[PDB]
RNA sequence: AGAGUUAAAUUAUAACUAAGCUGUAAAAAGCCCUAGUUAAAAUAAAAUAACCCACGAAAGUGACUCUAAUAAUCCUGACACACGAUAGCUAGGACCCAAACUGGGAUUAGAUACCCCACUAUGCCUAGCCCUAAACCCAAAUAGUUACAUAACAAAACUA
RNA sequence: GUUUACCAAAAACAUCACCUCUAGCAUUACUAGUAUUAGAGGCAAUGCCUGCCCAGUGACACCAGUUUAACGGCCGCGGUAUU
């Protein structure tokens, strides 16, 4: 997976919601998109009240899209999801999937500094 | 400007056998299209070291050397075309120049043949430092133009009064 | 310590400074003149070349243009 | 280097409530179109992490996202080429807050200072200049050695 | 460039430039335009600059308060370094 859209959604029913998931979705696969999976993490109250579209919001749904996508089309879709007055904010993210997890070995113990000063007698 | 078409599939996929019976999906995921710029740049490096070179084989030579450079200067020519007060990649641009052109004077003493190739494959035009790097400025400049103009009229004065020298001198021997 | 050295400068300085702002317009009149003087003898130079090239006027469409005195 | 974004403050601005608020070692002046609480754009700046030590040639860089991207098969090298903190200059835009200048208030023998209040150039954005810093880690660059060996102090001594 | 036709052609006027003020708008001017516009003025390209003053008089703000590239203003007397 490339890209990872993070989407909070104004909180509302569910034929809203099904009807701007899809707007969304469909938005993305027309600027190139390829979809992967569409996941939905309930709704919440938001960590924080937030001001979107002359609206302030205190709930939200929580919505993740996996997809590929040219690299010059992020921007594009961005714009699109800004002016959506059903998005309470739109995040684009390089999907935490393709980075892939070193190895930590162990802490390697860091000895005391030495040599710092002179032999000096004072 | 080359062109690395949208569809051309990226290196490292391209010789793995049976691709081109995947369906269209797989074959646009694994496309220039859903590409990095790194990607067409890989690229665009095989695509030139193989229409130019000899032995592709070899990354130690010279000659390839002075290909993959040659990409990667076009490439921050690109970047500096699109940021103009980068001043980062400027540097990059200008330095990574000095190198190609460093390597040139290395290839022209050694292997002249080669040499000649590459200048002409690549478009690469190679000329000779001066003697004296001085900086040209508004006096000195203005008193050279003035210097060359005085002998160009001089001399054309010189030529004139050979024309008059030699009419006179012919009509007064006819008769 | 070294301080004292840097005093000193530090005292010149600031004089020096405090001097240029009185005598400013002197400095200016002066400056002026100078570059006056430097446009007059590259004229002469330049003169003196197509003259000793045995050539009467200056060769043809040369203004010898004005280098020191241009407007700051 | 681009483009997009904003959590904590802060403020225009209303709504209640209170007559004071601000300010110091102490006061005065200032403000009561003030103050506390509840609402809030723009602007600017980027707690904690950081007891970390990364990136960049240096200057520099530590809110979030994405695009582009960090020369040389790697010796030295200019007056040539390209950069270069803060301040400053030109033109347009921004202005919360800070603040040279300046004006008030104290202090003082004086006080063209330190302290208090107010406000400006300026700090910000775009484009172009300017090319300087205790631009100092006061320790040149590249390879090495820990042998000989303590002027003093400091960051031990040395080879090419 | 302009001016006192018939005693003055100039250092007067205008002028590029720079600055103040006044206007948020439709069928006769401005203008079939719309604040990078249009009027009322000052001064005189460029260059370096344009310091201090809002008490008076104006003009804004119908009172406070703000304005000097608005009208206009921008000081003394006595004592001191052997002189
Ligand atoms: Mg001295
Ligand atoms: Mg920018
Ligand atoms: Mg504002
Ligand atoms: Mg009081
Ligand atoms: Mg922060
Ligand atoms: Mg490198
Ligand atoms: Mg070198
Ligand atoms: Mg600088
Ligand atoms: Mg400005
Ligand atoms: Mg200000
Ligand atoms: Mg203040
Ligand atoms: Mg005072
Ligand atoms: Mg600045
Ligand atoms: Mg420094
Ligand atoms: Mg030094
Ligand atoms: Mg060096
Ligand atoms: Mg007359
Ligand atoms: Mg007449
Ligand atoms: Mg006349
Ligand atoms: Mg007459
Ligand atoms: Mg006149
Ligand atoms: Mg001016
Ligand atoms: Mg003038
Ligand atoms: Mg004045
Ligand atoms: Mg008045
Ligand atoms: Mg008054």
């Amino acid at each position: 997976p490339r890209y990872e859209l993070a989407l909070i959604l104004k909180a509302m029913q569910r034929p809203e919601t099904a009807a701007a998931l899809k707007r969304t979705l469909e938005a993305l696969m027309d600027r190139g998109a390829v979809v992967r999976n569409l996941e939905n993490l309930g709704e919440r109250m938001l960590p924080y009240k937030i001001s979107a579209h002359n609206q302030r919001h205190s709930r939200g749904g929580y919505f993740l899209v996996d997809f590929y996508a040219p690299a010059t089309t992020v921007e594009s879709m961005m714009e699109h999801l800004s002016r959506d007055i059903d998005v309470i904010r739109p995040n684009i993210v390089k999907h935490p999937l393709t980075q892939e997890v070193k190895e930590c070995e162990g802490i390697v113990p860091v000895p005391l500094e030495e040599k710092l000063y002179s032999t000096k007698k004072r | 400007q080359d062109d690395p078409p949208p569809s051309m599939l990226l290196l490292d996929y391209q010789n793995v056998p049976g691709i081109h019976k995947v369906d269209d999906v797989v074959k646009r995921l694994l496309s220039l299209e859903m590409a990095n710029q790194k990607e067409k740049l890989k690229i665009k490096k095989m695509q030139l070291m193989n229409k130019v070179l000899e032995n592709p084989e070899d990354t130690s030579s010279l000659e390839a050397r002075i290909v993959a450079l040659t990409v990667k200067i076009r490439n921050y020519e690109e970047h500096m075309q699109k940021h103009r007060k980068d001043k980062a990649h400027k540097r990059f641009l200008l330095m990574s120049i000095d190198q190609r052109k460093k390597m040139l004077k290395n290839l022209r003493e050694t292997n002249y043949a080669v040499f000649e190739k590459i200048c002409k494959e690549l478009g690469i035009e190679y000329t000779f430092p001066p003697p004296y790097h001085r900086k040209a400025h508004r006096r000195w400049v203005t008193k050279k133009a003035l210097c060359t103009q005085v002998f160009r009229e001089v001399q054309k004065l010189k030529k004139q009064k050979r024309a008059l020298r030699a009419a006179a001198v012919a009509a007064h021997k006819q008769g | 310590k070294n301080i004292l050295k840097i005093r000193r400068r530090k005292m010149n300085h600031h004089k020096y400074r405090k001097l240029v702002k009185r005598t400013r317009f002197l400095r200016r009149k002066v400056r002026e003149g100078r570059l006056r003087q430097k446009q007059v003898k590259f004229e002469r130079d330049l003169k003196r070349i197509w003259q000793k090239a045995g050539l009467k006027e200056a060769p043809a469409g040369w203004q010898t243009p004005k280098i020191y005195l241009k407007n700051q």
